[PDB]
């Protein structure tokens, strides 16, 4: 047999998905940039087919190299 | 904000007063219902109709 | 491979039009004739006074 | 100005406002904006002729484009869209905000970028445009972080 | 994408002159100041129907599409001869020129010509994806519905999968096939609530013009499930619905189901459909279907409404909702049954269980006669 699920495994955080807890504009820290981060939002937010065509090559890792700021 | 709130609030507590009488009954005529929420027939008719559709 | 002419081959001889040309479905209700239902309502509004 | 505004006239307040033009023009550009916002302000409170402020105010804006006061003109834009949004107009305050936030991004301008992004808000809420006010109320937010203590214009946006 | 979309107006307003000859008057009006400009000749054929044979126009007129055919004709030979080009050049956009001078000047024939013409030279993705946008827009010109189907089957094939960010540029239109058909109900509507218009106001006349077919397509489509989460919590169609308040009148009116103004608005419906050439629903499912929902989302959670007061409930007349009740259930839907002689109406809902069992039987039906058929196919 196969087990389908991964997560649980060795645990290390689940679906976090489907459930508000910061929503988004609610955050005290405004932007810093938040560009880059919507930036980084772009690919799940659809737009891979405009990631094509417009000819792009959207970002694929985004490393935060900051303090707990 | 203010006619549209007041408006969902005055179906809130349509629905509320409805449900809270309505445990007992299995079948019960309407215009007892009516008369425990002291309103006239149409208009509980019209708002238990549109909770059940 | 043959056609079976022998059962009665009656084509039909009108080769003028198709009266549904596209891909309508039809029903048994929907080729009734009426004044469809604009002017049926416009005569039920007339017979009650409004 | 002020008597006539106590007093509740309209048409010598809008004749005093055509009457200053060559004083306008004679005198600090910002002095004299802000003294037309102030006459145009005080002449759209109580008298309303709705047949004619919006008529009025355009003509000033005409005025103001040939004098080629460009903060002025986006001034009284920002106004009309506020009239416009007090008059319940559907999409023609739309167009017009629009073509603020065009002309007004490409400069950095922070009070009226974030009245118009909040009157956006407010006409998307009109219409019950929802998320879209959502959106334009986000990047008020984003606009209105700059300004410290405008404790009129924070109490809008709360 | 512009060209062809003021040719189907004048398309629109020769289906309001032809077919209701109500039009009669303000119907020539419109065709003849849209029919002496945009160069109708060419295009007259079919004009010549319902007006008289030609306008007096015919020597200036068409002078100007003798010279301007030859003109852009002299231009095409121009380049297909003095130069070489092939392939992946300019010859590609001056036939497109050459196309372009032929359906919008020009009849539709010389157009489609000259388009599979370059469809079969050049295989380009941008050229065949524009080509397929002209062969539809000129199919839903002219109501070719075999070259409407034609196209769309081709492009939904292959020539939309190879490309993206433009099917979304064409669905409002690929979508047209089951707009102008009966098929408003179930695939129309599930790829046109899509807002993504590849124009702000054109292809399908105007944006508002794209509204009215998408609440005319949800209306065939559904009655009252949680569409207050699918189209009434859409803002952009709440907009829309304060721009015309008529429309917004039944939409709402249906939503909350308050029959004295919906079949008052319900027929300002059917008779607003009648102006439209997507009228293919003329006896079926203009407000029959719509009423057919209606009428089972009012009769169930009843279980016997008197026929007088649910005639004064849905308007007036309780000799016409009886009739109706009678001739809707000899339809088949509306389930229920009349207490003639006591003037009641006893509906017959079955239970989650018993409806279901129902729909079994009968895909059970369906489906011993597929296998007997399949029967058939074996042992022969
Ligand atoms: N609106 C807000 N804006 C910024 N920070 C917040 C906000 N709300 C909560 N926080 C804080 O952000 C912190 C994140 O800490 P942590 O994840 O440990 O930092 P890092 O990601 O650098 O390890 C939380 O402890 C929480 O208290």
């Amino acid at each position: 047999d196969v087990l389908p699920p991964e997560a649980d495994s060795s645990i290390m955080m689940l679906t976090s998905d489907q459930k508000p807890d910061v929503m988004y504009a609610d955050i005290g820290g405004m932007d810093i940039q938040k560009q880059e981060v919507r930036e980084a939002v772009e690919l799940p937010l659809t737009h891979f087919e405009l990631y094509k065509q417009i000819g792009i090559d959207p970002p694929r890792g985004v490393l935060m190299y900051g303090p707990p700021g | 904000i203010i006619s549209t709130h007041l408006a969902k609030l005055y179906d809130n507590l349509l629905e509320q007063n409805l449900i809270r009488v309505i445990e007992p009954f299995s079948r019960v005529q309407i215009e007892h219902i009516s008369s425990l929420i002291k309103l006239s027939k149409a208009d509980v008719e019209r708002k238990l109709s549109q909770m059940i559709l | 491979d043959d056609e079976f002419e022998e059962f009665p081959a009656e084509d039909w001889a009108g080769l003028d039009e198709d009266e549904d040309a596209h891909v309508w479905e039809d029903n048994w209700d929907d080729d009734n004739v009426e004044d469809d239902f604009s002017n049926q309502l416009r005569a039920e509004l007339e017979k009650h006074g409004y | 100005g002020s008597l006539l505004a106590k007093t509740g006239q309209a048409a010598e307040l809008g004749g005093l406002l055509k009457y200053v033009r060559p004083f306008l023009n004679s005198i600090s550009k910002a002095k004299a904006a802000r003294l037309v916002r102030s006459l145009l302000d005080l002449f759209l409170d109580m008298e309303a002729a709705t047949g004619q402020e919006v008529e009025l105010c355009l003509e000033c804006i005409e005025w103001a484009k040939s004098e080629k006061r460009t903060f002025l003109r986006q001034a009284l834009e920002a106004r009309l869209v506020s009239l416009y949004f007090d008059t319940k107009r559907y999409q023609e305050a739309l167009h017009l905000g629009s073509q603020l936030l065009r002309e007004l991004k490409k400069m950095d301008d922070k009070a009226l970028l974030v009245e118009v992004q909040l009157l956006e808000s407010k006409t998307y809420h009109a219409l019950s445009n929802l998320p879209k006010a959502r959106a334009a109320l986000t990047s008020a937010r984003t606009t209105a972080n700059a300004i410290y203590c405008p404790p009129k214009l924070q109490a809008t946006l709360d | 994408g512009l060209p062809k979309n003021p040719d189907l107006r004048i398309a629109q307003l020769r289906f309001l002159l032809s077919l209701p000859e109500h039009r009669g008057d303000a119907a020539v009006r419109d065709e003849l100041m849209a029919a002496v400009r945009d160069n109708n000749m060419a295009p007259y054929y079919e004009a010549l129907c319902k007006s008289l044979d030609w306008q007096i126009d015919v020597d200036l007129l068409n002078k100007m599409k003798k010279a301007n055919e030859d003109e852009l004709k002299r231009l095409d030979e121009e380049l297909e001869d003095a130069e070489k080009n092939l392939g992946e050049s300019e010859i590609r956009d001056a036939m497109m020129a050459k196309a372009e001078y032929l359906c919008r000047i020009g009849d539709k024939e010389g157009a489609l010509t000259a388009f599979r013409k370059t469809y079969d030279k050049t295989v380009a993705l941008g050229h065949r994806l524009d080509i397929v946008f002209y062969l539809l827009r000129i199919g839903l010109f002219y109501m070719d519905n075999d070259l409407i189907t034609r196209n769309t089957e081709k492009a939904k094939s292959l020539i939309e999968e190879g490309g993206d960010w433009d099917r979304r540029n064409r669905l409002k239109v690929y979508q047209g096939l089951y707009c102008v058909a009966i098929r408003d109900f179930k695939q129309a509507a599930e790829l046109f609530l899509d807002t993504v218009s590849t124009f702000t106001s054109y292809e399908l006349m105007d944006y508002k013009t794209f509204v009215t077919y998408t609440v005319y397509v949800s209306m065939i489509a559904l009655e009252r499930p949680d569409l207050r989460e699918k189209v009434i919590k859409g803002a952009e169609i709440l907009e829309v619905l304060h721009s015309l308040p008529a429309v917004r009148q039944y939409l709402f009116s249906l939503y909350e189901c308050r029959y004295s103004v919906f079949f008052q608005s319900l027929a300002v419906v059917e008779q607003e459909m009648k102006k439209d050439w997507l009228f293919a629903p003329h006896y079926r499912y203009y407000v029959r279907e719509m009423r057919i929902h209606a009428y089972s989302q009012l009769l169930e959670s009843y279980r016997s409404l008197t026929l007088g007061y649910m005639a004064e409930a849905f308007g007036v007349g309780v000799e016409f909702i009886d009739q109706e009740l009678s001739r809707f259930i000899a339809a088949g839907r509306l389930h229920c049954k009349i207490d003639k002689v006591n003037e009641i109406v006893e509906t017959n809902r079955p239970d989650s269980k018993n409806w279901q069992y129902q729909e079994t039987i009968k895909k059970g039906d369906l489906l011993l006669n597929r296998v007997q058929k399949l029967s058939r196919v074996i042992n022969m």
